[PDB]
């Protein structure tokens, strides 16, 4: 290479435009390169020290940059070189670039030889953890469980000092930053002072002054119990869990709530029976909404993990009591929330529990204003229909279903349409026809087009679910009589589902009586309605036999290309130019 | 050469503009279109009829599946498509481009945005630059806006307009004698037609607006029945409900921006006008 | 027993005619007491630095930054002034100074740095490149340079009158006539609301919050004081909202008790267990354990009480004066007209009376406490309410944290005054 | 309100 380019890059490492500086800093690589490899170490270096002084951007790849320069320095015999600078920014008040600093400082540690890692590296951590900046000492946080396992039983013993000072420390920051490491420095630690030590800490934290720390502990928990041997639980892990789902603060309990199951499956089914349900209790039960809410989403996954032998006996003397709140809940997203999943507990209680006990919730929910929730009771069918009778549900969603079916809301009635392909398998063909058929037949005349449209396009699904013959019993002679409503919407509603059922009802029926109404419709007033007939055609075209095609399919749409109209004209032209009957 | 606005609404249809190539020609293609239309438009049902689009983009998405795709539901739209709203480039451009598609089914009015004036203070015009560089496809619209009928009679018997009454418009031949080819001024019939209000005071009034006046129902009552109407139809300001009824059903206003400048909240509304002329009203919300 | 308070210095105009821009709307100690902070009408900040109980010291100029600039909206004929609210300082991050400064509708997070260094040795100083040389840093003459590092927009529908920092060292919140909202330090597209008692229908608007802050410990507290003369103690642990658990600060009429019954400021005592609160006429000392009736009640200038007339006619009444206290939560200030400034010793009892004037005291001359007369009579050396100039008004002091030093600003100038040691 | 030429 030529020197010239380079030496521009160096110059652009001091220059006015932020760009060109950051471009500079991403040739580091190509700039050490050239220099020496002693020169890289004797003058990049002290340069990119100094200066840890600009904007995100330049810092930020400065520091990544550092991570990667451990043979562009001189091999692991060197890495100790990297350490001035990468200090100097894990210093720097944004925390974005702290963090990398902290990163790259962790990446290359792993070049140190246990004695530089012993010699450097350590003091490094020491100097930050002893820092007068509260910066500096929130970066020490994150630097004990790299260097810990690699260095003297005298060094981990000053280890184990600083870190529970900085656990002390007089700024939230560092709290905060230590509260959040202890996870993964525990699992750095031999079990006897990740019970000495550790779990202390995380008592303390875990019962800060300051909320921030205090949840950031109750993180640390489930990763603390998994270093632990069941036995040493009750003693050291749930006291500090205990007053966590007690906390003050409605987020700390919120995240108790959150992380319920996460932690049950984690303290134990003997733990789990033996305290955590008089806590989940009390959380089904707490003041603030958001909590409960939290609660009761996971009522569900809680109960399918208790142990055999207690489960369907705490499931109905420890649960039930608190759900037969949960259901006339003021807070509609708490009642919500739990209609949502009330229902996968059937299959844990059978048949008479859930007839005398969850019947009465599951339908007390049905018939809930809500249409949120009663919109979630519907959503769980298979859900319950396994285990119980259809029918003995049938005579509870009557009106629920209806009601959705109607409501001033459109976006809720849209809401239902999308259920009753499913709720219609799940319910005969009968129990439709004769109910649920008036209302599907209904939609299709709404006000809202989109409403029309979502209730047309779910016909063709509610054949794929009931067979094509069943679309010729209760179907077809209504979206017929719809060609004679006098609004050319309600009217073009019926071309509509003919384009739409052709694709599933067989040749037979579909040339049968569906066919005849399009031919008929052809010479509607309602232009609209004239080259949406046209539109029918070019569609369902192929569906019929070339034979049909010729009879009288391209006489009407020969007919058409000769109308008045403007758009009609197209639509038969331009409908004809698809049929093969060009 | 139809094979392109096909596409071009299908592009403008999930929101993304066209070059000011493309804008240029399609506002000429247009220009052309509309110069055969009359002053007094003259509308068959049954239509649609919206009110104040405002560039709410995404909304004149949501008043589609209200009332339905064009061209398979007639539209008839009284003016201000450009102004407050986000999106007043994306939003006018589908609606010229499917009046030029489908001369027929759809009828764009010049509400009293569609003019350089006002697009400039409010909004189309910075809007322009910020999407182009430059003010041309700015003035190729203003341009095109001239060439927009001031008023549509829907069967003869339903008067649809932007703003309101004039005092020194009496018929419809007053209308159709008007030269609408040519910027909106501040006084006079035309300018009054884009920026009337109709209020519950007694006569003619002085426009709290500037610009237009302020007609009570006994003048509103004089014109329908000197001119055969049923109805006055029209927009321009903003109602709570979406549409409302005043002057004892002589005059409706139906604004169509749900929630105008994301601020307002308020309903918005289309009114349908069926195969016999039956008139029914569909209030819509903002899409979320 | 009488602090003997004593002129250093004056900043400003060295004579009248106030220059509107100049006129400070703000001043605020940091936490260290070294830096004092001001904010303009014209949107500028000034920092000034004590030169190096301890130091005494003047202090002088350390940075000067135009912190906010105007901002309009055409359409509705509105100008968002620049004019500086409120400042409120960090505590101290590591080698740099960060400051919150706010004027009706946005808030910043400023950056105070030194920089004593700069880089030397340009490769290409035409193409006779033969070696590459990277820049050495060398010491140069000390500079300081403040930059904006977060915008915090959008957020307030009406007018900002409060930034208080949480004890947390992460978020902070800021106060309209009816809504409080939460921010966290780095975070600027998003804000949590944590109060709004604003009326569905505006018409039946009857209260306006007024001044809002954090606890000074308590991460999970704070108040807000109304038009209507009520503080409220807030715990954002008992619910998400934070409306439960709330605790309302009132004691046991004419048209004019509502007008001075409204307070202007709040502010919790350094030890966090009391509360200070401003209205017209009093500053009143509140135990956060009794909400039923105040613990002391000062009356700051109750010659005026007869005034309540004029003052309503040519709108004094509603100035808004703020109050401080002493690092010990013993003595408390706060201001008055005639650009008198009131002192009061929570344990003596007794109260001064001072006057903020540049040609009428000089360099270290101890203060001549001040007295008024009646509507009527004159006396010796004292000053008839008839004489008072009610343009002269003291709305910001401030009081160095830890020492007797204390910073009044008055239209156009700010005072710097200082006990001995 | 948002500026009479029209909330
Ligand atoms: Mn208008
Ligand atoms: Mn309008």
């Amino acid at each position: 290479m030529s020197l010239y380019p380079i030496a521009v890059l160096i110059d652009e490492l001091r220059n006015e435009d932020v760009q060109l500086r950051l471009n500079s800093i991403k040739k580091l690589s190509t700039i050490a390169l050239a220099l020496g490899v002693e020169r890289t170490r004797s003058e990049l270096l002290p340069f990119l020290t100094d200066t840890i002084y600009d904007e995100d951007e330049v810092l930020l790849a400065l520091a990544e940059q550092l991570g990667t320069f451990t043979t562009l320095v001189g091999g692991p015999e060197y890495v100790h070189c990297l350490l001035p600078p990468l200090e100097s920014l894990a210093t720097v008040e944004e925390t974005v670039v702290r963090d990398k600093a902290v990163e790259s400082l962790r990446a290359i540690s792993h070049e140190h030889s246990p004695s530089d890692l012993e010699a450097h590296f350590v003091p490094l951590v020491k100097r930050l953890a002893g820092g007068d900046w509260f910066t500096s000492r929130t970066s020490a946080c994150g630097l004990f469980s790299v260097c810990y396992p690699r260095v003297s039983s005298a060094v981990k013993a000053e280890l184990r000092q600083y870190f529970r000072n900085l656990c002390s420390d007089d700024t939230p920051m560092v709290r905060r930053a230590a509260a959040s490491k202890l996870g993964e420095f525990a699992k750095v630690l031999e079990l006897d002072n990740v019970k000495s030590e550790i779990i202390p800490m995380f008592s303390n934290l875990a019962s800060d002054e300051q909320d921030s720390v205090r949840l950031l502990a109750v993180e640390a928990c489930v990763n603390i119990a998994q270093l632990l041997p069941q036995e040493d639980l009750e003693a050291l892990v749930m006291p500090t869990l205990r007053q966590a789902a007690e906390d003050k603060s409605w987020r700390v309990r919120y995240m108790v709530a959150d992380k319920f199951t996460e932690l049950q499956k984690a303290v134990g089914p003997e733990i789990t029976k033996t305290d955590l349900v008089p806590a989940f209790q009390n959380l089904m039960k707490d003041c603030e909404a958001e909590v409960r809410a939290a609660a009761s989403h996971k009522v569900k996954e809680f109960c399918e993990n208790l142990s055999a032998d207690c489960r369907e006996n705490v499931i109905m003397s420890q649960i039930l009591p608190c759900i037969k709140e949960l259901v006339s809940d003021a807070n509609q997203h708490v009642k919500s929330a739990l209609a949502s999943v009330i229902m996968g507990l059937s299959p844990i209680l059978g048949k008479d529990n859930t007839i005398e006990h969850l019947l009465p919730l599951f339908l007390a929910q049905l018939k809930d204003e809500c249409p949120e929730v009663r919109l979630n009771i519907i959503s769980n069918l298979d859900c319950v229909n396994e285990v119980i009778g259809i029918r003995q549900l049938s005579q509870s969603l009557l009106p629920a279903i209806v009601e959705l079916a109607e409501d001033a809301k459109w976006r809720v009635r849209l809401a239902i349409i999308e259920y009753m392909p499913l709720l219609a398998g799940q319910l005969g063909v009968e129990f439709f026809d004769e109910k649920l058929n008036s209302l599907c037949m209904a939609w299709l005349v709404d006000h809202v087009y989109a409403i029309r449209e979502a209730a047309t396009s779910n016909l063709k699904k509610l054949v794929e679910k009931f067979g094509k013959e069943w679309a010729h019993a209760t179907i077809i002679p209504k979206v017929l009589a719809m060609s004679g409503d006098p609004n050319y919407l309600h009217r073009m509603t019926t071309l509509f589902c003919i384009n739409v059922l052709s694709e599933v009802c067989g040749q037979d029926i579909t040339t049968k009586h569906m066919l005849p109404t399009v031919l008929r419709m052809a010479g509607d007033p309602v232009a609209n309605v004239r080259f949406n007939v046209a539109k029918s055609l070019q569609k369902i075209g192929p569906i019929l036999d070339n034979s049909t095609l010729q009879s009288e399919v391209k006489p009407i749409l020969e007919k058409l290309t000769q109308d008045q109209d403007v758009d009609v004209k197209y639509f038969a032209q331009e409908a004809l130019t698809v049929l093969s009957l060009a | 050469f139809t094979k392109e606005l096909d596409q071009w609404i299908e592009q403008l249809n999930e929101c993304k503009q066209l070059s000011e190539s493309q804008v240029k020609s399609l506002c000429e293609k247009a220009k052309e279109i509309l110069t055969k239309e009359s002053n007094v438009q003259e509308v068959r049902c049954p239509v649609t009829v919206c009110g104040d689009v405002h560039g709410q983009f995404h909304d004149l998405m949501e008043l589609f599946r209200i009332g339905g795709k064009s061209p398979d539901t007639n539209y008839l739209f009284m003016g201000d498509y450009v102004d407050r709203g986000y999106y007043s480039v994306e939003t006018v451009t589908l609606l010229v481009a499917l009046k030029v598609r489908y001369r027929e089914r759809i009828t764009i009015l010049r509400g009293n945005h569609e003019s350089r004036q006002i697009t400039q203070v409010y909004g189309f015009y910075d809007e322009c630059l910020r999407k182009y560089g430059n003010a041309n496809v700015w003035k190729y619209f203003t341009d095109l806006f001239d060439y927009l009928p001031l008023t549509a009679l829907v069967d003869g018997q339903i008067f649809c307009l932007h703003g309101g009454l004039s005092p020194s418009i009496d018929t419809l031949d007053h209308i159709r004698a008007l030269d609408r080819l040519q910027e909106v001024p501040h006084e006079g019939p035309m300018c009054d037609l884009l920026w009337s209000d109709p209020d519950d005071r007694g006569g003619w009034g002085i426009s709290p607006r500037g610009a237009g006046y302020t007609f009570g129902q006994d003048i509103s009552e004089t014109f329908n029945h000197a001119n055969g109407l049923t109805l006055v139809s029209r927009a321009h300001q903003l109602v709570m409900e979406g549409y409302n009824w005043c002057h004892d059903r002589n005059v409706v206003t139906i604004f169509s921006a749900p929630n105008y400048c994301y601020r307002c909240g308020n309903q918005a509304a289309i009114m349908e006008l069926d195969d016999t002329l039956k008139y029914s009203f569909l209030q819509f919300d903002p899409a979320p | 027993n009488d602090i003997q308070w004593c002129f250093s210095q004056v900043k400003g105009a060295v004579d009248d005619d106030v220059a509107e821009a100049d006129i400070i709307s703000t001043v605020e100690f940091n936490h260290s007491g070294e830096l004092l902070a001001t904010g303009d009408k014209g949107g500028r900040v000034v920092i000034f630095q004590q030169e190096q109980s301890h130091s005494r010291g003047e202090y002088n100029v350390y940075s000067t930054f135009q912190s906010h600039e105007p901002e309009f909206d055409y359409l509705k004929s509105l100008e968002i002034e620049e004019k500086i609210n409120k400042i409120r300082w960090l505590p101290q991050k590591n080698a740099a100074q960060f400051l919150l400064s706010t004027n009706d509708k946005t808030i910043k997070l400023w950056k105070i740095s030194e920089r004593d260094k700069r880089p030397e040795g340009y490769n290409l100083k035409p193409t006779t490149v033969t070696t590459l040389r990277v820049p050495v840093f060398r010491p140069m003459d000390l500079m300081v340079e403040a930059s904006p590092r977060r915008i915090f927009a959008n957020a307030h529908t009406y007018h900002i009158n409060s930034i208080s920092i949480n004890s947390d060292y992460e978020t902070y919140l800021s106060a309209d006539d009816l809504r409080i909202n939460l921010w966290h330090l780095e975070i600027t597209d998003r804000s949590f609301n944590i109060v709004d008692i604003k009326p569905a229908n505006m018409e039946e608007l009857t209260e306006v919050i007024t001044a809002a802050e954090f606890h000074p410990n308590s991460c999970n507290t704070f108040v807000y004081s109304s038009s209507k003369g009520t503080i409220r103690l807030c715990d954002m642990r008992a619910s998400a909202l934070c409306d439960r658990h709330s605790k309302l600060f009132e004691e046991p009429r004419s048209f004019f008790s509502e007008i001075i019954s409204s307070i202007s400021d709040v502010k919790f005592s350094h030890s966090g267990r009391y509360m200070m609160t401003r209205d017209y006429l009093s500053v009143k000392v509140w135990d956060l354990n009794m909400e039923n009736r105040p613990v002391e009640t000062y009356q700051v200038h109750e010659y005026l009480r007869s005034k309540l007339c004029s003052l309503y006619e040519n709108d004094c009444i509603f100035d808004k004066f703020e109050c401080c206290w002493n690092g010990s939560d013993s003595v408390v200030m706060t201001g008055s007209y005639n650009n008198f400034f009131r002192m009061f010793d929570r344990n003596t009892k007794r109260d001064i009376t001072l006057e903020a004037s540049r040609e009428n005291n000089k360099p270290r001359t101890v203060l001549k406490p001040r007295k008024v007369c009646a509507s009527g009579k004159r006396k010796k050396d004292e000053i008839s309410v008839d004489s008072l100039d009610f343009n002269k008004k003291i709305l910001h002091t401030a009081w160095h944290p830890k020492e007797n030093i204390i910073a009044v600003a008055t239209t156009n100038n700010l005072y710097i005054f200082q006990d001995k040691v | 309100x948002l500026x009479r030429x029209x909330x």
